[PDB]
DNA sequence: GGGCTAATGACGGCGAATACCC
DNA sequence: GGGTATTCGCCGTGTACCTCTCCTAGCCC
RNA sequence: CGGAGAGGUA
């Protein structure tokens, strides 16, 4: 069972899980630790941002791969913004800062 | 046709300047222009860039001189 | 793009700035149409449009009207993404106590008001009152009341006094409090008051207060006034397959809250009596409690049946909250997974892959090459083409694979060989073929494991994969330099069969000019595979400066071994192959190949090993039959005689000679002895089974029986498992753990009964459950260790320091367990190595050491090597390069950047599956005698006794080093002395441990000096002889009068004057404890060293307790200060011990629970950090007394003893850097010329870069004290808080970071993983060099 | 049948909260 | 007072799959 | 496209 670009999930713009719902694998937590253990960084950055979460980066990635380029555009993971809207949905002020 | 990148690290011992130098050169050879200075074996520009690393004629300095001169032109 | 993440407290103005409407009505949808309901949770005019760029009434479906809101229904026409971005709010009639500040423990409003939490809960839940500005009354300011007391306050002070109830009164309390006056008052009381609990609570209160004034917050913001609501898309309304809606419980919670608030407004419209609105506001406070954190207050509300529901704290806490579910581990596109299979013909730089999965994964690449070739210009017809799988697409797929790596990944990723990279080769079928040797790295058999593929997209990631994470780049392991390409089971069997010497076969006793004709003979069949034959080989030694020299001769060898010689590359000698080639042998073959010939000969040598091993294992035919296990015929007689012996011991019990437990122990020893007899018998009858002719009569050799080869190769199993397949399987334990008295006599080649099989079923199920829960605690240990050494990245190249720890090989009191070479190997020296040819600069003082230098060290016989360590590294925000030395799994030094904390945590917690969970010395070797911490005297016999407690015996060999070391107690009986020589096995070290000595320093008369008879002592008469002894009893059984009448034994001379001890002017008074048996009586002169009284008397959770650094169940306490010792006040709970320094100040005392068998006397002068009562050694006292280097030496030797007892080796560097991240914090002693507070706890690097420059100018630095926190604790108190939000809790961390306003600068891995930028570890560390060089 | 329709079988640690002698 | 001396809750719990069902049911129209 | 609950895979 595998996947190239299928349905994204609703509460978080993330790939789904399972074979029945046509989803993909889970790059788990210890696998992030494994990539950190190697000196590789770009693999992880396109992993949990471009290939997984950020909608603008992955649509421009799709256009770049069909247009011959190999280039990421990081932006911001959407799930981070979901986390921030939940913590801001508490009684907590948390923001982003200077250039 | 490439199995080990040992000699590439023998020419640049830092092993992370390897990645940045090879990626910068292979980006500048991928999308357009600035033709590879090695014969190719019908292989992608990744292997071409590492092969030109192991010929010694690519490092940070050659890219510095050539990008600076393309800026001057 | 941006920088540090700021956090603060919610202000009502900030809430109203955030929101874009008030939800006044608790509706959700229309549920008759699919349109949303106005001003409910799913509101358009508050949040936004359902569909993209379409108004609700349908006015402006055109993009030309972007921005303008409607007027028929008032909808801001934009995208629907704004319904993911706009929050909302609920105006509240009642102010509301936020729940986290109520019940965080420590409660922030709790200790902020200087008020107990019970009264706060009684105020908030409307069952009490509180005083707001009493003034000139009979009522205190913080005072709480009840209803009749409220009637009293109505009686006497219905005028000017005022008081309220509920959260509004708490808001009035927070508004009615100055902070600067509280600061002055608490600082004065810190200067004045002298009580420890008062000092503790006041210093926490003043830390919170002056941190809060530093913060830009107001305390009444801790009381909620307007409730901010989540966007609707994050709480979305999903319908199931049917006519219902099973959504999140957040919508039900907000529905409850809005109904409760609107009915409270309506009951503030009808002006109800106040008891009903007490209940109503209590319900609203309960509702906000359940919205924020359900279950934190008592019995929790529910949804479906009785099941407690999910809230915001459930969304952020726990496992399945967003950090461990959706941030650190994200599902990723371009992924796949299948069952693994082999395909042995592959090389290790490649893996097999199914065609259909490759056509699934690489779809955009295939699209790109399709419209590059222009067979279809558009993309939809291209997608139909790749759906059809036509004739051209497979050639395109073979184009796009050829040099593109992929990542392979077994799911339980323990350590960093859980993920590698491979170049795919397209294989028919549907399962991933995988190179076999690499399976031993994954610990992945072919039982049905499902490995997953990922595909790197970008060009940098392809270079990372091919350049770092390739299989070729990883042939050594970051555990240690054992190569992980050790072959597993079949190929090692084939090699061990291919190099062995049968005594005679075809071709035995001829000569051959080359291995080529040896292979030509074996493929002919005109010879043996293996026969001792003189052939010619040729080897290539590079003894000169990297230059090949070819030599040759005739060597005696075996023929298959000669065939194997055509595989080894040039530089290896011949003697690597001339042995039997077991698993350890072929592993060190690959190790020497890597150490001599670089990398590419080692990789191609591994490929050729695998090919030839599979080929000649197929040529072997190493099968197994039932006659391949030989039962010894002695076993019938051995079990018969064992049965006779246990009948004899049983009838000796039934006569009444022995006890039951003595019978149990003697019977179980004779069973173990018979078991070892069976073991010796079966091992002989296997390993010399081959008794055959030699071309003469008869000769024995090692046997070609099958299971002896499968055990002697080390392929699978050992003497335990082959013992169970032939001999008896010994003894098994019961579920209580008591070893079973009637052992398992039978064996698996014979039958088993019901009962012994049942007993082994008990044992096997115990083993399986222990492996399950052991993997559980192993996973939790790995998680703690990756979040305690999260932050640490090597950042510099040298720190230029001279300090370092000392390296000696490890000895407990047995063999030298791990020698000096392996601990020294790969680490960079601190100071120069001095050979005992004293003042020979053997190596320079700050250089790397590899294996040739280690042979130079070993043959020069160096005993102690001073070396740099990571805990003593002096790097600002990181660790220098040369304190880390060789990056293991590679040859050279660590590069600038490659982060070690993660490989350290993985290489510690990885073998946790492989772990377990639940007198007199005969000195061995021969050498001269050395003593450490020596103080001795000769007794009356002439023997040598030791007058110091902490004396160690070292055995110098004939070389000069220390090969034996023993812990000698105070007063042992040595037959020899120091400066002398003992023989191999000559008994010298002997003592009586059951009796503590009263051995005398001097000689003289023993009077009865301060010995009161009848009140302090008693007279016990030995019944066996009659020559009795005085018996001093304890402090509580006797009267309290003789408690201060101390027992003493004082030495006087022939004139009766006090014998003067040389060294002082003090006489020889000897004090005694309670429960002693005092030996001598009056009129006898003693010798020096004479007894004056007969004094009477671990697994994986051990590792977890060490890294937590817990106090044990009975902590061995130590001396806190140097000087003479003295006793104190008797039994005010404990017995107090006061050490007075000779020159310093005395007043420290240490209470001792005196039920312990103590060690020190009353008249002893000890160093600080010296033992008082023995037992397990507590780490914190070792740090605050002995030093940093001693405590890191203790932890590394203990945990190396554990991991080496299980036989899986871990190098010390990983443990040491974990120890460094344990004690990252510090505690301030004095402020000095800086501005830190006295009791302020603050991390070591911060105060180090503070006081480093404060000494660099004219000012003076400050004094600190490193305290040794546990792993889970020092993760929390960090510069970041987002790491601690990822680790183990959320409530405590976010309350602390809330009241701090702690500006969270990123600085580390996982923080930069959450925000999704580059990791400042590798290539990202060069990137962050660039970006930090910008600012 | 249906259209609204608004309890109890963990367990170790650990630190904060009181109790209770002295 | 106050220093231990308990007790009273808080909190953690191995990773990654796959298969299946069942989801708000209440209730006076 | 969400969450429970049950079984199995390593
Ligand atoms: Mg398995
Ligand atoms: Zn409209
Ligand atoms: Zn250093």
């Amino acid at each position: 069972h595998a996947r190239s670009t299928g349905s994204y999930s609703l509460v978080t713009q993330q790939p789904l899980g399972g074979k029945a719902q046509f989803g993909g694998q889970r790059f788990g937590e210890m696998e992030v630790w494994a990539l950190e253990a190697y000196g590789a960084a770009y693999t992880l950055q396109e992993m949990l941002t471009v290939k997984s979460d950020d909608v603008n980066g992955r649509t421009k990635m799709y256009k770049n791969i069909v247009d011959g380029n190999h280039q990421m555009e990081p932006g911001m993971p959407e799930s981070f913004n979901v986390l921030l809207k939940e913590i801001r949905s508490l009684g907590i002020n948390i923001e982003l800062e200077d250039e | 046709a490439r199995v080990t990148v040992q000699d590439a690290v023998e020419k640049i011992g830092n092993r992370f300047d390897l990645v940045l130098v090879a990626a910068r050169r292979a980006r500048q050879m991928q999308v357009g222009g600035k033709d590879p200075l090695v014969p190719e074996e019908n292989d992608k520009t990744t292997v071409i860039a590492l092969r030109e690393i192991e010929e010694g004629l690519i490092n940070n300095q050659i890219l510095d001189v050539r990008e600076r001169q393309e800026q001057q032109e | 793009e941006f920088d540090a993440i700021k956090i603060a407290l919610a202000s009502p103005d900030m809430i109203r700035s955030w929101s874009f409407g008030e939800v006044k009505k608790p509706e959700t949808i229309n549920y008759r149409t699919f349109k949303p309901e106005r001003d409910g949770l799913f509101c358009a005019r508050i949040f936004g449009p359902v569909k993209d760029y379409e108004c609700l009434c349908g006015k402006y479906k055109r993009l030309k009207h972007r921005g303008v809101i409607c007027e028929k229904c008032g909808v801001e026409v934009t995208q629907t993404k704004v319904r993911r971005e706009r929050m909302g709010h609920i105006e509240l009639a009642s102010p509301t106590a936020h729940i986290w500040f109520l019940k965080s423990l420590p409660s922030r409003i709790g200790l902020l008001l200087d008020m107990p939490l019970r009264d706060i809960e009684r105020v908030l839940y409307f069952e009490s009152y509180v005083v707001i500005e009493g003034g000139m009354t009979n009522l205190e300011r913080q005072q709480i009341l009840t209803e009749e007391q409220y009637l009293d306050a109505l009686e006497e002070f219905g005028d000017e006094f005022d008081a309220k109830m509920g959260a509004e009164a708490i808001q009035a309390l927070l508004k009615s409090m100055d902070l600067e006056q509280e600061c002055e008052q608490l600082r004065e009381e810190l200067n004045e008051t002298n009580s420890e609990t008062k000092r503790k609570k006041l210093t926490k209160r003043i830390k919170l207060l002056e941190a809060f004034v530093q913060s830009g917050n107001k305390p009444e913001w801790m009381i909620l006034t307007v409730l901010p609501v989540l966007p609707p898309d994050l709480r979305p309304l999903v319908p199931l397959d049917g006519g219902r809606f099973a959504t999140s419980d957040l919508n039900d919670l907000y529905r409850r809250v809005i109904n409760r608030n609107n009915r409270l407004k309506r009951l503030l419209d009808l002006a109800a009596p106040d008891i009903i609105v007490r209940n109503e506001k209590r319900m609203l406070q309960e509702a906000v409690d359940a919205l924020l954190d359900n279950g934190r207050r008592g019995r929790a509300i529910t949804g479906s049946n009785k099941r407690p529901l999910k809230s915001l704290a459930d969304m952020i806490k726990g496992k399945q909250g967003r950090f461990r579910q959706n941030l650190l581990g994200k599902r990723v596109d371009y992924s796949g997974r299948s069952v693994i299979t082999v395909g042995p013909y592959l090389r290790l730089h490649q893996c097999g892959l199914p065609k259909k999965m490759a056509l699934e994964l690489f779809k955009p690449f295939i699209y790109g090459k399709l419209e590059l070739r222009g067979l279809a210009t558009t993309i939809k017809a291209a997608k139909k083409m790749v759906e059809r799988e036509e004739a051209v697409v497979w050639d395109i797929l073979d184009e796009v694979i050829r040099e593109h790596p992929v990542l392979l990944n077994r799911a339980p990723t323990l350590h960093r060989l859980g993920i590698q990279a491979f170049e795919p080769v397209l294989i028919e079928g549907k399962a991933i073929q995988l190179h076999p040797l690499v399976c031993a790295a994954y610990n992945a058999d072919f039982d049905g494991d499902q490995m997953a593929v990922h595909v790197p997209l970008t060009l940098e990631a392809q270079l990372e994969a091919r350049a770092l994470m390739m299989s070729t780049n990883n042939i050594l392991s970051p555990a240690n330099g054992e190569p992980i390409i050790v072959p597993s089971q079949d190929v090692v069997l084939g090699l061990y069969y291919m190099t062995r010497d049968c005594v005679n076969a075809k071709g035995e006793g001829m000569v051959l000019t080359g291995p080529k004709e040896a292979e030509r003979l074996y493929r002919s069949g005109l010879a043996s595979l293996h026969a001792r034959v003189k052939v010619r080989i040729t080897e290539y030694e590079k003894d000169a400066n990297g230059e090949l020299v070819a030599k040759t001769s005739l060597k005696d060898t075996t023929v298959g071994r000669a065939i194997l010689w055509m595989i080894v590359p040039k530089g290896l000698p011949y003697s690597i192959v001339n042995q039997a080639l077991g698993k350890k042998a072929i592993s060190k073959m690959l190790n020497t190949c890597y150490r001599i010939l670089g990398l590419k000969p080692t990789v191609i040598f591994a490929d050729q090993i695998m090919y030839t091993g599979f080929a000649y294992a197929a040529r072997s035919g190493a099968s197994v039959g039932i006659d391949d296990m030989v039962i010894p015929e002695k076993k019938h007689e051995i079990i018969s005689e064992a049965e006779a012996e246990v009948a004899e011991i049983q009838e000796q019990f039934q006569s009444g000679l022995v006890t039951a437990g003595e019978r149990y122990n003697k019977v179980i020893d004779i069973w173990a002895a018979a078991n070892d007899r069976v073991s010796k018998a079966m091992m002989d009858n296997l390993q010399t089974e081959t008794v055959i002719n030699r071309d003469g009569q008869e000769e024995k050799q090692v046997s070609f029986n099958s299971i002896y080869m499968m055990a002697d190769s080390g392929a699978r199993g050992s003497a335990a498992q082959i013992r169970q397949l032939a001999g008896m399987r010994g003894l098994m334990a019961k579920p209580d753990g008591s070893i079973i008295e009637t052992p398992i006599t039978a064996n698996f080649r014979e039958g088993l009964n019901v009962l012994q099989y049942f007993i082994s079923t008990h044992g096997a199920r115990k083993g399986l459950a222990d492996t399950a829960l052991k993997t559980a605690n192993s996973g939790y240990l790995t998680r703690r260790l990756v979040d305690v050494a999260q932050d640490l990245v090597v950042t510099e190249d040298d720190c230029g320091t001279h300090e370092g720890i000392m390296m000696t090989p490890v000895i407990e009191g047995g063999d030298v367990k791990e020698p000096l070479r392996d601990r020294v190997l790969g680490r960079v020296t601190a100071e120069d190595v001095l050979k005992p040819g004293t003042a020979d600069i053997l190596v320079p003082r700050n250089t790397l050491l590899h294996e040739q230098w280690c042979d130079l060290l070993e043959e020069n016989s160096v005993d102690a090597v001073k070396v740099r360590s990571v805990v003593s590294c002096d790097t600002d925000f990181g660790v220098c390069a040369h304190c880390y030395g060789r990056d293991l799994a590679r040859g050279h030094i660590i590069n600038k950047g490659e982060a070690i904390g993660v490989i350290a945590a993985q290489s510690i917690g990885e073998p946790g599956t492989q772990l377990t969970m639940r007198s007199s010395i005969q000195v061995k070797n021969k050498g001269s005698i050395k003593l450490s911490n020596v103080k001795s005297v000769v007794n009356s016999s002439g023997k040598l006794v030791i007058t110091s407690r902490n004396t160690e015996l070292k055995l110098i060999d004939e070389f000069g080093r220390t090969k034996e070391s023993y812990k000698v107690p105070y007063g042992a009986v040595l037959a020899k002395g120091d400066g002398e020589q003992v023989a191999g096995g000559e008994t010298v070290a002997n003592w009586d441990p059951h009796t503590m000595p009263v051995i005398t320093e001097v000689s003289g008369f023993v009077r009865f000096t301060d010995m009161i008879d009848g009140q302090t002592i008693t007279r016990q008469t030995d019944e066996l002889t009659g020559l009795s002894s005085l018996v001093v009893l304890d402090s509580a059984e006797r009267t309290a009068g003789g408690k201060d009448l101390r027992p003493a034994l004082k030495i006087v001379d022939a004139q009766g004057n006090d014998v003067l001890i040389p060294g002082t002017d003090m006489p020889a008074q000897y004090f005694l404890p309670g429960k002693a048996i005092v030996q001598l009586e009056d009129g006898v002169q003693i010798s020096s060293g004479d007894t004056l009284a007969r004094i009477p008397q671990g697994g994986l959770p051990r590792v977890a307790d060490l890294f937590e650094a817990r106090r044990p169940k009975e902590p061995a306490i130590l001396a806190e200060i140097s000087g003479i010792v003295s006793f104190g006040k008797e039994t005010k709970g404990k017995r107090r011990l006061v050490i007075t320094p000779v020159d310093g100040s005395d007043p420290y005392e240490e209470m001792i629970p005196k039920w312990r068998q103590l060690n020190v006397f009353e008249g002893e002068r000890v160093e600080r950090g010296d033992v008082i009562s023995d037992g397990p050694e507590a780490p914190h006292d070792i740090l605050r007394l002995r030093g940093v280097h001693a405590v890191t030496r203790y932890i590394v030797n203990e945990v190396q003893d554990v991991y080496r007892l299980q036989g899986v080796k871990i190098n010390d560097k990983h443990i040491e850097v974990i120890v460094r991240q344990m004690l990252r914090k510090a505690t301030i002693v004095n402020a000095g010329s800086s501005d830190f507070l006295e009791g302020e706890q603050v991390e070591y690097s911060r105060v180090k870069i503070a006081n480093r420059e404060l000494e660099a100018n004219g000012k003076v630095g400050a004094t600190y004290s490193r305290d040794l926190l546990g792993i889970t604790k020092a993760s929390l108190a960090t510069e970041s808080f987002i790491s601690a939000a990822s680790f183990q809790e959320t409530t405590r961390v976010l309350t602390e970071a809330a009241v701090a306003g702690k500006r969270d600068e990123l600085r580390g891995l996982k923080e930069n993983v959450i925000v999704g930028r580059l990791i400042p570890a590798g290539t990202g560390y060069a990137y962050h060099q660039d970006r930090m060089r910008r600012r």
